């Protein structure tokens, strides 16, 4: 059938980035090599979503879509994988807050980046609970748990600790549907990278901040932690402060 | 010196990037490894010291990210201080950071808060 080759070339002039354009040649490679009427059909229609996206994560999802479809060689192997980024995409063509369409691409493409099935199975659990609920606090707390419970499957935790964190998550969810304040919220993504990491802390409640001591991170952790930490605070409106100094990382959390 | 010479090369390569990709996220990860491959020519420097080395690690991210610094040095102790970072940028930040000073060999301090993150390198 071909014709699709065309349609992703043309993203990779087009884009600047050099992920979109490793992808999208790398569909069409594999696209061209997959004979199934149902993925030629999928590819094509990504492609021609990204070459009218101005966004670079609305183009790397698709393109990661076009991907895991034709390399899985048939659409029923990647359903769950395909309808975790139908989500994350929905939920960015209605939301207008910059917040949540970049949280929800993010979490889709981590998500899609790592394999473990428990994790794609808390986010796209998580995102049908989003897309249902018109309430904009929920829907921004899910996205920060479900990108942090995402980063934890992509640096690559164990087997029992992420089942701990799905725990937290679960807790998480379920205090934002009953009113849970953003600074509780932003200590229970803490609290999944603490029991998702295997490590420890204590929780000061002084006055109207909250101070938590972490120890025992390495410094691939550390980088995990901040960019959880930075990402679910910022769809919260929190104000933070992270002092590294060696494996201790203290957190002070404001409103 | 010598040291100084490769500084001015790679934040050319700093600098082109920036605009060539202007992608939030693929200049950050690049500009890191720059920052890095900085640290890597001077470590194999025993001429070269070791704090000033990191700090042009530092400065070789901060332009290539497009915020400002400012350096306060008090003996053995020197404070930067890097204001106007996103998420990208601060997690990206701290990574050089603590890559640069594992490969040359300081202990860094290092507290974020909003958009500001203040590093500061001993040995």
């Amino acid at each position: 059938k071909e014709e699709i080759k065309r349609l992703a070339e043309e993203l990779k002039e087009k884009t600047k980035n050099e992920e979109i354009k490793r992808l999208a040649e790398e569909a069409a490679e594999l696209a061209e090599r997959s004979d199934d009427p149902e993925v030629l059909e999928v590819v094509k229609k990504a492609l021609e979503e990204a070459l009218k996206s101005k966004n670079e994560e609305k183009i790397e999802l698709l393109l990661l879509v076009a991907v895991l479809v034709a390399e899985a060689g048939s659409v029923d192997a990647v359903e769950e994988k395909l309808e975790i980024a139908l989500l994350a995409l929905k939920l960015a063509e209605e939301s207008k807050d910059p917040r949540i369409i970049r949280g929800a691409l993010r979490a889709a493409i981590a998500a899609l980046r790592s394999d473990d099935p428990l994790a794609l199975k808390t986010v796209k659990e998580a995102l049908e609970r989003a897309r249902a609920s018109k309430d904009e606090r929920l829907i921004r707390a899910i996205l920060a748990a479900a990108y942090a419970f995402a980063l934890l499957a992509v640096a690559g935790a164990s087997a029992e600790r992420l089942k701990e964190a799905e725990a937290i998550v679960k807790e998480l969810i379920a205090a934002a549907e009953k009113g849970a304040s953003p600074q509780e919220l932003v200590l229970l993504v803490i609290e999944m990278m603490v029991k998702g990491m295997g490590v420890t802390m204590e929780t000061h409640r002084s006055g109207n901040e909250v101070k938590v001591v972490i120890k025992g991170l390495h410094e691939s952790q550390q980088e995990v932690l901040l960019e959880a930490v930075l990402f679910a605070a910022e769809l919260m409106g929190v104000r933070v402060r992270i002092r590294f100094k060696g494996d201790t990382v203290t957190i002070v959390v404001r409103e | 010196e010598a040291v100084r010479r490769r500084f001015e090369e790679l934040l050319r390569e700093a600098l082109a990037f920036r605009e060539r990709t202007g992608g939030r996220r693929e200049t950050l990860e690049h500009a890191v490894r720059l920052a890095r491959e900085l640290a890597e020519f001077a470590a194999s420097h025993p001429e070269f010291n070791r704090q000033e080395a990191v700090l042009l690690a530092i400065e070789l991210m901060v332009r290539a990210m497009g915020v400002t610094m400012e350096t306060h040095r008090s003996g053995n102790e020197v404070k930067v201080v890097i204001k106007g970072l996103n998420i990208d940028e601060q997690v990206a930040l701290y990574r050089a950071v603590r890559e640069t000073s594992k490969i040359m060999g300081v202990e860094t301090e290092i507290e974020v808060e909003g958009d500001t993150q203040t590093i500061v390198v001993r040995e």
